[PDB]
């Protein structure tokens, strides 16, 4: 039905390899560069971040000092000189490696909008959501590199393997039962010519016998 | 190509019959698995597929290989019930469904 | 493939063996990058790898194209060096220091 047409495709079959095994090999190491690579971000990205994240803790703490009980009070009473939420700048990093959203929230976090340094703990404690939101940012966009960084991999040797792993061998054996049938294709000719040298043979001997 | 002459109680214990195409179809729901692991990661599973998983493993050179120990049914089927006991015994069905406990 | 005993020194210049083979590496490390454009460029490598572009890139027009041009083997040499010159030494190691240190 739908095999072989039978024959000196065998040609363009043998160059199947040319095609596939050549370049498809090479492919792999050359993205396990960017993977092993992004790992200094990921290094440095929580670095500051949780060293950070207890000196946030201070402020966080020391609200309960004076101001636990107005904390009650500064949720309203300080809360509103700047945009609440998004300012989600949507960002490309456009690599092999494709595209995915990064982004930079880039509207402040604010802090100021109050007199006199008012109830005090809150203009230094607001004053630490800045190191909140700036830091979160290390992470935000080394994990999305992360994203990235699993994809390629995981996909590339699911090609890897598909590859290695049916196309070849698949293809060889093909090759190889066209040639058999072809070669042995030669012997019928012999097995033929043996009867027509028979022939030529039996004329010579009954024609110049008799 | 026999695989129905010599056998059936009178000739043989009740189990040889059955645990025959136990491990048969037991070996198989392992194989299955261990393709799709490196090309789907390890991330789809269940535990009874870490149980099936764990039969194939059991399987192996536990059981396949015997060195030149020289066999018995029993000696055999023996350690052939010890890897269905990996299993959830009552996820044998390839047997009498109380042969789970007529050997463990 | 035969020509081993057919390199020879000051005979045939001592040099031109690790120098061919300088050369050689090179040549078909340099078609290694040759493909990988469609990747991330071939500008996004980094530099060293990279000036094996420039090596095929002289490599074709300078070092293969020679129209009607009868060379000379002296000539051909020349050019090896400069091929080479795109490249830092370090990368210049089938060769001893001495004889790129008189070809530069």
């Amino acid at each position: 039905s739908q095999v072989s047409p039978t024959r000196m495709n065998l040609l363009q079959r043998r160059g199947q390899l040319r095609l596939a095994q050549k370049g498809v090999d090479l492919l792999k190491k050359k993205r396990d560069a960017l993977v092993a690579e992004f790992f200094g971000l990921v290094r440095e990205a929580m670095e500051a971040r949780k060293a950070l994240d207890q000196a946030a803790k201070e402020a966080y703490a020391a609200l309960l000092l004076a101001q636990a009980f107005d904390g009650p009070e500064v949720v309203a009473g300080a809360a509103l000189g700047v945009p609440p939420l998004e300012g989600v700048e949507a960002e490309v990093e456009n690599v092999w490696g494709s595209k995915v959203p990064r982004l930079k929230a880039t509207f402040p976090d604010g802090a100021l909008l109050s007199p006199v340094g008012t109830p005090a703990y809150t203009l230094e404690a607001s004053r630490a959501f800045r190191r909140y939101a700036e830091a979160l940012i290390r992470v935000a966009n080394t994990e999305t590199r992360l994203k990235k960084i699993g994809e390629e991999i995981k996909k590339t040797t699911r090609r890897v393997n598909a590859l290695e792993q049916v196309v070849i061998p698949g293809i060889r054996a093909q090759i190889r039962f066209i040639q058999q049938v072809l070669e042995q294709r030669e012997r019928e000719d012999t097995f033929r010519l043996k009867r027509i040298k028979g022939k030529i043979e039996a004329r010579e001997a009954e024609e110049e016998g008799g | 190509r026999l695989m129905n002459n010599g056998v059936g109680k009178g000739k043989t214990r009740e189990d040889h019959k059955q645990v025959s195409d136990q491990l048969y179809s037991a070996y198989a729901n392992g194989v299955d698995i261990r393709k799709l692991v490196a090309i789907i990661g390890e991330d789809a599973l269940t535990e009874n597929d870490r149980r099936y998983l764990q039969f194939a493993d059991a399987f192996e050179r536990f059981f396949i290989n015997q060195g030149q120990q020289n066999r018995s049914i029993e000696e055999s089927l023996q350690i052939a019930w010890a890897l269905l006991s990996m299993l959830p015994q009552g996820e044998l069905k390839r047997i009498s469904k109380d042969h789970i406990g007529k050997y463990y």
